């Protein structure tokens, strides 16, 4: 009742966001997201962001701390070496805003 | 065929999605629109493969294709 | 465009086992910054797989294909 | 060494014929296994601010392998793995005195 | 290097026993002498049924020889899958004073492709003067099944050509028929002799047993 | 055969939910649901489509055999 | 086999990485951490064995296994 209440609007609201971003992609590399395609990714996206929770707070955890600082992210960025030199630099865009 | 109907659900919960990505401003509205959904459920799916259907539904398409193929092929060579 | 803050504001703030564990704005303009990038990896792989296929749709078999490496590395 | 010890349980936990060739790649799989671990290892403990690694810095990389969870704990996956003697060091026993 | 190719060669690689690897591997000409050298034969049969096929992942294998080596790995096998014999007979007139291997290959492949369209048809010309078919039989609907073939002997001249009693399936009229029509006869008579040794099969139909 | 009783019964829904129906945009959003089930209604019509089409490949099976 | 190294796993922690002072059992804790490492690579190559339906394991399924496990395996 919650549960449906909650997840409802959640995926609404992301799946909006990354039917923007289909829109967004799909001129970079002209291909059409179809619709089962974006239900898919939007789906795995609020799936993978279930491990993201999970992780950031224990990440907090680990140095003995609640709130969620820059170097935890920082090692969210740590996952792939591609994603390390891109998160480095926007987050450096980031400390520019 | 349950399992059909649960993906017919998930499907045309990807059309809940849409129209409450588009409908963000009907939260109770569209809820009480979800609750008749699974209404809609449990109306249709007591009374009475999508997937795999539509795959091999293709997949036997052009294999149809490839046996007219084989029909102009016999019979103009049986003609012949 | 990108995620927004309304969006991850709360997005996030969802599935938080406790109350009082909130993300900095700064913070979350790093989670707009990594989600939006999410879509964008999980996008270009299934395009990749596509042209291994060489295929124009991406359907929903080779994300299933994809997901043991796509939430492995990613 | 290590790793030659590490094969020798590869053979009782494939518990399936293997060849020395595919151990000596299993050597290098073991190499490239620790040229990760060792350095993160190294960034989860600098995160936690300590030059030294202690064994919490190794639970939260258990978690990012996932084969911890809230099902099976840290002090679980011990038990089914090390014997008595190597299992008693890390794990708190009770005796008034717990490790 | 395909789909039912590369497959199909390693399941026609584990067949043959472990003595004759370089017997077989020789006569089809994939692996050239530099070639054999890579795989080292006498480790293991698992180890020899990877490294040779990947010789021909390398060496872009296709279905025209893959079906080859199963033809050579028959030569050597011959006492299994029990052989019929067709004899075939022309009517009145001068003999066949035009049997091509060229046109033969051609006059059988067009035959059996006509009606069979969906084939692996592959000739080896042997040595003793025997054309050594071996048809991967399937019809217009499905691929060339390699799993079960039917290999033909045809001795080139003779009206007889051993026929391996596979499955007797629709196309053992059609096996027949593109054979009489290759060939240029015009009757195509299964003999009746059903035996599993064709090297005997051989002598007993041409009378090349006492002689 | 149930195809047609189906989509009677999947049509006679929409109008039972309209009757219950309180705004004009929940409206909207029923007759785009509405629409989703003729998407569905019209996949289960290819799949019988499909039997057919299979049916004819049965008798193209044995034709091309024949 | 019931056995577990000590000396051997410090000293390959020690060459990976001349900076860091892995504690008194947090050896035994590395030791754990390649068991599990081990235990997920024999059960996974196991699983892609019977994907090629390979009786014996082999290069191509190991090959493959690394790149899944060790990458899971990863912080």
């Amino acid at each position: 009742q919650q549960r449906f209440s909650y997840q409802q609007r959640l995926k609404a609201a992301v799946h909006y966001t990354v039917g923007c971003l289909c829109e967004e992609v799909a001129l970079d590399k002209e291909m059409q997201f179809s619709k089962q395609t974006i239900a898919a990714i939007s789906e795995l996206t609020f799936r993978q962001c279930e491990n993201f929770a999970k992780d950031l707070e224990m990440f907090a955890r680990h140095a003995k701390r609640t709130t969620i600082n820059t170097e935890d992210v920082k090692l969210l960025a740590r996952r792939s070496n591609s994603l390390l030199k891109y998160i480095t630099d926007k987050s450096e865009e980031i400390a520019q805003i | 065929s349950k399992s059909t109907r649960d993906h017919l659900q998930t499907m045309m919960e990807s059309v809940i999605m849409t129209i409450l990505s588009n409908s963000i401003k009907e939260k109770e509205e569209i809820q009480y629109h979800l609750n008749f959904l699974k209404k809609r459920l449990l109306q249709q799916c007591e009374t009475l493969k999508m997937e795999d259907l539509t795959n091999v539904s293709s997949l036997l398409n052009m294999e149809r294709a490839r046996d007219k193929a084989n029909e102009e092929g016999l019979a103009l060579l049986q003609e012949e | 465009s990108g995620f927004r803050k309304e969006l991850v504001s709360r997005l996030l703030h969802l599935h938080f086992k406790d109350d009082k564990t909130k993300v900095s704005g700064d913070a979350l303009q790093l989670m707009v910054e990594l989600l939006k990038v999410f879509v964008v990896e999980a996008a270009v792989r299934g395009v990749r797989q596509a042209q291994a296929e060489d295929a124009l749709r991406v359907d929903v078999d080779q994300l299933e294909k994809v997901l043991p490496q796509l939430l492995l590395d990613f | 060494a290590g790793l030659s010890h590490y094969v020798k349980l590869f053979s009782f936990y494939a518990k399936m014929p293997m060849e020395r060739k595919a151990l000596e790649m299993v050597e290098k799989c073991l190499d490239k296994y620790f040229q990760h671990l060792c350095d993160d290892l190294e960034v989860f403990a600098a995160h936690a601010g300590r030059k030294t690694v202690k064994p919490e810095d190794l639970e939260l990389l258990m978690r990012r392998q996932g084969l911890v969870t809230d099902q099976v704990s840290l002090h679980v996956l011990v038990e089914r793995h090390l014997p008595l003697e190597y299992r008693q060091l890390l794990i708190p026993c009770a005796y008034s005195g717990n490790s | 290097m395909d789909e039912t190719v590369a497959e199909f060669i390693k399941r026609t690689i584990l067949k043959i026993p472990m003595n004759e690897l370089t017997t077989i591997l020789k006569a089809w000409d994939f692996l050239s002498e530099n070639q054999l050298q890579t795989v080292n034969f006498r480790q293991r049969k698992e180890s020899v049924v990877q490294h040779l096929i990947h010789l021909c992942e390398e060496k872009r294998a296709s279905i025209s020889d893959a079906a080859l080596l199963d033809i050579i790995y028959m030569q050597f096998h011959q006492h299994q899958k029990v052989w019929d014999v067709f004899q075939m007979s022309k009517g009145p007139g001068e003999d066949v004073d035009l049997f091509d291997m060229k046109q033969f290959k051609n006059s059988f492949k067009k035959i059996l492709q006509r009606a069979l369209k969906n084939v692996t048809v592959s000739f080896r010309e042997t040595e003793e003067n025997a054309v050594w078919i071996r048809i991967a039989w399937g019809t217009q609907y499905t691929k060339p099944n390699q799993y079960k073939p039917t290999y033909v002997v045809y001795y080139s001249q003779t009206p007889y050509a051993f026929t391996s009693s596979s499955m007797l399936r629709r196309n053992t009229p059609l096996l027949g028929q593109a054979l009489t029509i290759a060939s240029k006869h015009h009757q195509i008579v299964k003999m009746d002799l059903r035996s599993r040794y064709l090297d005997s099969l051989k002598a007993i139909v041409f009378k090349q047993y006492n002689q | 055969k149930e195809l047609n009783i189906v989509l009677p019964e999947f049509e006679k829904t929409h109008l039972e939910h309209q009757q219950r129906i309180e705004s004009k945009v929940c409206k909207a959003a029923i007759a785009t649901f509405y629409v989703n089930v003729k998407e569905q209604f019209i996949k289960m019509l290819k799949e019988s489509q499909m039997l057919t089409n299979l049916k004819r490949k049965n008798a193209k099976m044995i034709s091309d055999i024949e | 086999k019931r056995k577990a190294p000590r000396g051997f796993l410090k000293r390959v922690f020690k060459r990976k990485k001349p900076q860091l002072r892995l504690e008194k059992s947090g050896d035994l804790l590395v030791h754990l951490n390649c068991l599990l490492f081990v235990h997920r690579l024999a059960e996974e190559s196991r699983t892609n064995a019977c994907a090629s339906k390979c009786r014996v394991i082999n290069k191509e399924h190991v090959l493959a296994a690394a790149k899944v496990i060790l990458k899971k395996s990863r912080g």
